[PDB]
């Protein structure tokens, strides 16, 4: 019902508290545009007019520079018949993304290391994030690095598929799908690992989307001179060694992928393009050695009944 | 009354005031020249044993002030009006004090929540760099010249100490905040070189994820070796 600030300018710097403490008043004003100078001199703020922005005290709804009357209608609820000025999301995401764009090394490594918590802690940034390429950043960054900088971008983005918003995006990102299946061929198991539980809360979220995965993956193999599935099937022969784990998580994946698809011409292609690779000889050879764990024999029968 | 004794209260009310005035006046200048030596606990709180030392002038002079109001909206009326000039200026002397008072509030309040954040930064340092050390010194052989019990008995040690590591996460996030708002709130007493406990928490951070790193590279590497022996 008051107005403060909160400096919000480096989002891997945020202060936590706002200014002042005790809130200066003011209470009406009916264009929104004109009227933010008043109140940023009214607190005299180390923030930018310009890429200023106000924000709800305890809902945190950002206001359109519109009506205050129109906003309204949108939106304060009753108390109003009886607020905090900060930094556009638009500017924020920006300084996420140049700092991406332009640092390295340390630098780098901290601030994709803080990705995950900037994101969890202002869970609005996620939108805006994907509306700037932030996608694009992330895999033309993880596509050059070592698999200690790509398992803090896969940190980060699971973080942004836990969010309906970054979800829709990684859907229209085709790029990232793509990246998930050729980091199935990592040599740090940690990121298969992560890679592969991002591909199945990716193809757990909806079922629409078990095109867009299987279509990445014959996408890859197009491009990288591979048959499609090879690095699904290189986990699935264990040449790094034994890994009842990422087994079962790389089968429960094919599973469910088969199970969220209505062509079973499409389904037929997939099967045959994988059993010609080895599979059925795997699951034999898996379900045979008593050594094989209860969660995964689950699984590999499942397979075998769709068959 | 009488025009001279009139005169002689107006006068008395001007000799107040300025007296006032000029005291509160230096309690300022005092406030705005104590700073802060380090941001340490001892440095923080010798800042505030000084702000304290201010806020009981301030109260010595609370009773003076309240006098001098007294004088004033008591002052003769004068056909000039020149008492009430003498009243406007008594009028800004009070709401200095005011301010002034105000001022060294503010002050205490930022020291005690600058001790707060720095207990608890030493409170987490302590335990990620404990944590640190204990993962750091223990040995590491190369996995390449390890038997199979010994891959098997190390490798059963560090995941261990990785499900630890996953547990203090959140202490790190918490550091990392601590941190934050400690610049935020030192920024407010002095002007620093470089900015106080940035260099700290990248220092912390680095370190921990070093070890993060270096343990799982390891923990992969007793596998491959692992899987030698059959």
């Amino acid at each position: 019902v008051r107005v403060q600030y909160l400096e919000d300018t480096d989002p891997f710097a945020c202060a936590n508290f706002p200014e002042p403490r005790r809130a200066p008043t003011c209470s009406l004003d009916l264009p929104l545009g004109a009227q933010i100078p008043a109140v940023h001199r009214l607190l005299g703020a180390p923030l930018k007019l310009e890429d200023c922005a106000l924000q709800v005290s305890p809902s945190g709804y950002y206001l359109d520079t519109e009506l205050s009357l129109e906003e309204q209608r949108e939106m304060f609820y009753e108390e109003i018949s009886k607020l905090i000025l900060r930094t556009q999301l638009s500017v924020r995401v920006n300084a996420i993304l140049e700092k991406l764009y332009s640092s390295s090394g340390p630098e780098l490594r901290r601030s994709l290391f803080s990705l995950k918590q900037i994101f969890q802690e202002d869970k609005d940034l996620v939108p805006e994030f994907v509306h700037s390429e932030g996608l694009s950043c992330l895999i033309r960054v993880g596509a050059a690095a070592d698999h200690n900088y790509q398992s803090y971008i896969l940190r980060a983005l699971g973080q942004l598929m836990l969010f309906v918003d970054g979800m829709l995006g990684v859907v229209a990102h085709s790029d990232t799908i793509q990246w998930l299946y050729t980091l199935c061929a990592s040599l740090s198991r940690l990121v298969v690992k992560t890679a592969l539980k991002l591909l199945l809360v990716f193809v757990e979220y909806s079922e629409n989307n078990a095109p867009l995965f299987i279509r990445a993956v014959n996408s890859v193999a197009s491009t990288t001179g591979a048959p499609p599935w090879a690095n699904l099937v290189s986990i699935l022969e264990e040449k790094n060694g034994a890994d009842p784990e990422l087994l079962v998580y790389t089968v429960t994946l094919i599973n469910k992928t088969l199970a969220a698809l209505p062509d079973q011409d499409s389904f037929y292609d997939v099967t045959d393009a994988l059993e010609q690779q080895g599979m059925e000889a795997l699951v034999q050879r898996h379900l045979g050695t008593a050594g094989t764990d209860v969660d995964l024999r689950t699984q590999l029968v499942l397979y075998e009944n769709a068959l | 009354p009488g025009s001279e004794d009139e005169n002689k209260l107006l006068e008395a009310c001007i000799f107040k005031n300025n007296e006032l005035l000029k005291n509160i006046q230096d309690v300022q200048s005092q406030i705005s020249k104590i700073g802060l030596k380090d941001p340490t606990v001892p440095a923080v709180k010798h800042r505030k044993k000084s702000l304290i030392r201010l806020d009981k002038v301030l109260d010595e002079y609370e009773e003076e002030k309240r006098h001098l109001q007294e004088m004033a909206n008591s002052l003769p009326h004068f056909k000039d009006g020149r008492e009430k000039t003498v009243n406007q200026q008594c009028q800004n002397t009070v709401v200095l004090w005011e301010n002034t008072k105000a001022l060294v509030t503010e002050c205490l309040e930022q020291c005690g929540r600058v001790l707060e954040l720095l207990k608890q930064y030493q409170n987490f340092k302590s335990i990620l760099t404990t944590l640190i050390q204990k993962e750091e010194s223990v040995i590491s052989l190369q996995a390449s010249y390890m038997g199979k019990e010994n891959l098997k008995k190390r490798i059963a040690e560090i995941e261990i100490v990785k499900e630890e590591f996953n547990e203090h996460l959140e202490v790190v996030d918490k550091i990392n905040q601590v941190c934050k708002n400690l610049q935020f709130y030192l920024n407010k007493m002095k002007t620093f070189e470089e900015p106080p406990f940035e260099k700290e928490a990248n220092i912390i951070v680095d370190r921990w994820l070093d070890i993060n790193e270096k343990t799982e590279d390891y923990y992969e590497n007793l596998g491959r070796a692992l899987a030698l022996w059959d």
